[PDB]
């Protein structure tokens, strides 16, 4: 059996004659992310395209970052992970990993009869 | 000189940035084998060159889009009382019903153009509802403080007043609004209709950027079935047929090939991840001067007289709605550089000397609104004998019935 | 990146080329002589391809530069977020190495203060439109002011133009105006 880029996908045994499809076992690249060397030595490893149930594990849409806890409070982006995520040493301190905010919520007090 | 006018609003579509894409070097090449890693290793450093040009177009996307995008300081909010003096942006500002909170013209945009041996595909660092919060934050941010907004502090000011100062800028005077309010609020909301309707039945300038972006992969993908004179295009039947003293000879065949597919691939990509830079630099500049002001240039932001400009998102891409200012009816009308009333001649302040025949009026350019020559229109220099087509009307000097 | 290239085999059994023309036979050593030949001239044909396409981009960011320094620095401009943000007032050139320095001077707006506006004031059946300004109010009476800094003036009839009469201007509010012609002529 094939696929569209002609790689095999599925193979029939010899033996028992069953339908048995391949896949290939799980890749991805590996990033570290780090504070600097001058104000602490800890890192935080983010495997880019496997889930957590393989090799603090906050499962991210762009990977499964590992040794970072995850907060609630939204910050200014400082080490851009990825799909909105981005990790900061800035919490005795501890690598965060929040969700990016854009800016203050502001609001207009907008009427037909005022100006500023 | 024009007697009416109409208010046209038309799309210009743009790219910003493509998708990231990191193709390893080494699995790409070899595999799982340890013969070709062992052979790859006499070439040097070729995989780290092309993963370190592959990485920069990366990020140089993400900046394209945060460059192009985040403009605004704040996120503002559009309030709820709706009485924008007749407009109706109802099809522009967001809906709060779908998750995704994008407007309608977005949904129709956003479903327009959508309907591992080495590759991956990284995701944007911006997802699609961050970049839907920052254009309903630069709308709300036109519509209710104007210009203000992109050079400081937000000073509210009604819509209405602040399309008068729109006007103002482009010659018409401001009666001419406050005394046709309700017609160009329905020229609007009919040209917005109009755009809404012909969303729905293109967007070819954001994807023939996909078409390229897949083809290359296809092509790059379909070069590993060559055999580039080796005797098989696998490396796992060579290593189980030949013995290593004869081996070596097939995978330097086919490690060349590889090499070369690669070398062709990043540096296509590099050209290309170069246009959408600069497309991506002109986006920023369109937005920065068409939407957070107003724009004097000619066929910059549209085609006539500028006045305003909305930001729409697309899939990897932006789309802005210029509104213009275009006359309709003209009229045929006699002229005079100057007029010679009592051995001085009157030249115009701000507006041209017309006469329907039998009598002359002053007027403003870009539309017909005659007025009595008085002395608060003109203004004298020397004697009439100079000037070339001078007529001798007269003026009509507001203080002298006063003076009785 | 270019000079680490020489120190690779390419396939050849040496990375140096005196060796490979002291230890063998003219006839044999074209073999390696042409290995090394195809390596170098690979590294440094794609050293010169990735420096046009660089020198490229930095063309591109010159050309910018220039721009600006024609439009900015000699004369003043009114495209938005060209020379810096806020409306702009003048620049300073400063070299770096390889490179330029703009110092930007704008005027921004402060502190700021709401009011009560009208667009046309109706004194006798006609309306009066502000010549070149805006109709403000601090809760009893009516002036015009420029639309960037906050001074009043009286309204007069040299501060705004009539047109038509009060009955088609959506808001509209009743006031006076002054006529300082009046009083000289008693
Ligand atoms: C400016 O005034 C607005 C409301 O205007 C009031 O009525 C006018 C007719 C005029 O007489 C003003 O002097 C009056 O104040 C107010 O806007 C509020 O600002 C506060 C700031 O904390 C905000 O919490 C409220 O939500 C605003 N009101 C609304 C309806 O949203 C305020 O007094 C002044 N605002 C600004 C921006 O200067
Ligand atoms: C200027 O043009 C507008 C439309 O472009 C005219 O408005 C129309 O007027 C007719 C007759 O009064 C109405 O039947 C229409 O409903 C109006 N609107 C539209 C969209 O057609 C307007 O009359 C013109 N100005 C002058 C002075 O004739
Ligand atoms: C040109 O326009 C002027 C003003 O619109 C016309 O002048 C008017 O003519 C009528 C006819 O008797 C008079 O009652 C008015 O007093 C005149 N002035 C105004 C301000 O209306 C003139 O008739 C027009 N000429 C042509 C050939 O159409
Ligand atoms: C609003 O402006 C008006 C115009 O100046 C102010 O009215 C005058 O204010 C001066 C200065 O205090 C007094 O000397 C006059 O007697 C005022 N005239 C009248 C008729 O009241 C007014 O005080 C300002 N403030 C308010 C709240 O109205
Ligand atoms: C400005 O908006 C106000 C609403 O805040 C308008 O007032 C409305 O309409 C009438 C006129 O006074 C009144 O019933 C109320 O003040 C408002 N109605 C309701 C149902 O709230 C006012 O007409 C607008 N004025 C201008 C000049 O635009
Ligand atoms: C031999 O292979 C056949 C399939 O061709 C299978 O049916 C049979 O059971 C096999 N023999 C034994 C002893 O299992
Ligand atoms: C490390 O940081 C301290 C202050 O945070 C600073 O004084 C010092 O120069 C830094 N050293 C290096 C090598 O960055
Ligand atoms: C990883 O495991 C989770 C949990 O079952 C699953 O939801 C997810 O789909 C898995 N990842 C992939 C790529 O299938
Ligand atoms: C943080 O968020 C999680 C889920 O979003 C919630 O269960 C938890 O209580 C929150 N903690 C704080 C301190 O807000
Ligand atoms: C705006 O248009 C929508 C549909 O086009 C309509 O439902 C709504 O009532 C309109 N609002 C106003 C104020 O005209
Ligand atoms: C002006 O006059 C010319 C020649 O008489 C004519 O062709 C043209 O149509 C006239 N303009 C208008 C607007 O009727
Ligand atoms: C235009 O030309 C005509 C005839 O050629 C002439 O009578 C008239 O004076 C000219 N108009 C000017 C010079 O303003
Ligand atoms: C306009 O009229 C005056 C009347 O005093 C006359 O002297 C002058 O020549 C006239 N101009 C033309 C161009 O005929
Ligand atoms: C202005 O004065 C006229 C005439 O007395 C009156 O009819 C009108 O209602 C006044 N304006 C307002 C807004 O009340």
């Amino acid at each position: 059996g094939r696929d569209i880029d002609d790689t095999t996908d599925a193979v029939r045994d010899p033996q028992t004659l069953e339908i048995l499809d391949i896949t290939p076992c799980s890749f991805g690249g590996v990033s570290v992310i780090t504070p600097g060397t001058n104000t602490s030595n800890q890192v935080a490893v983010l495997y880019q395209g496997v889930n957590c149930t393989e090799v603090n594990v906050f499962q991210t849409r762009a990977g499964c970052l590992i040794g970072a806890e995850h907060v609630n409070n939204s910050y200014e982006c400082d080490i851009p992970i990825g799909a909105g995520i981005c990790a900061s040493y800035q919490t005795s301190q501890s690598i965060i990993a929040y969700t990016m905010s854009l800016g203050a919520e502001n609001s207009v007090a907008y009427s037909n009869n005022s100006i500023a | 000189i024009p007697i009416n006018f109409t208010i046209s609003v038309t799309t210009e579509i743009l790219p910003v940035s493509m998708t990231k894409t990191s193709v390893d070097c080494t699995m790409y090449i070899c595999g799982d084998s340890t013969e070709c890693s062992n052979l790859l290793l006499q070439y040097g450093s070729f995989c780290t060159q092309l993963n370190r040009a592959l990485t920069g177009i990366a990020v140089e996307q993400d900046k394209n889009t945060q460059e192009v995008f985040a403009q605004v300081k704040q996120i503002y909010k559009t309030p709820p009382i709706k009485d924008f003096g007749g407009f109706n942006f109802s099809q522009i500002l967001p809906d709060p019903s779908k998750p995704s909170k994008r407007s309608f013209i977005e949904d129709l945009l956003f479903n327009k153009v959508t309907l591992f041996n080495g590759l991956t595909v990284l995701p944007p660092l911006l997802t699609d509802e961050m970049i839907a919060q920052y254009t309903s934050a630069l709308l709300a941010g036109t519509i209710t403080s104007g210009w203000t907004f992109g050079a400081g502090a937000a000073l509210q000011i009604p819509f209405a007043m602040q399309m008068a100062y729109r006007f103002n800028g482009i010659g018409v005077t401001q009666n001419v609004l406050y005394e046709n309010q309700k017609l160009i609020a329905n020229q609007f909301n009919s040209a917005i209709g109009k755009i809404q309707d012909s969303l729905s039945s293109a967007l070819g300038k954001l994807q023939d950027v996909v078409n390229q972006n897949a083809q290359a992969l296809n092509t790059l993908v379909k070069q590993l079935s060559s055999n580039f004179g080796a005797i098989s295009s696998v490396l796992n039947d060579i290593l189980a047929r030949l013995d290593p003293p004869e081996a070596e000879v097939q995978i330097d065949r086919l490690i060349t090939g590889r090499l070369q597919s690669l070398q062709t691939y990043v540096t296509q990509q590099l050209i290309r991840a170069a246009e959408i830079r600069a497309s991506a630099n002109l986006a920023a500049t369109k937005m920065s001067e068409c939407v957070l002001g107003q724009s004097k240039r000619v066929d910059f932001c549209g085609k006539g007289y500028h006045l305003m400009s909305f930001p729409q998102s697309a899939p990897h891409g932006v789309v802005f709605l210029h509104v213009t200012y275009v006359p309709a009816q003209e009229k045929n009308f006699t002229t005079a550089p100057a007029i010679c009333h009592d051995g001085k001649a009157h030249f115009p302040r701000e507006g041209v000397f017309v006469s329907n025949g039998t009598h002359w009026f002053v007027t403003q350019r870009n539309f017909y609104e005659p007025q009595i020559i008085t002395t608060h229109n003109t203004f004298v220099s020397g004697n009439c004998d100079v000037v070339i087509g001078i007529v001798n009307n007269t003026v009509y000097d507001p203080l002298q019935p006063e003076l009785d």
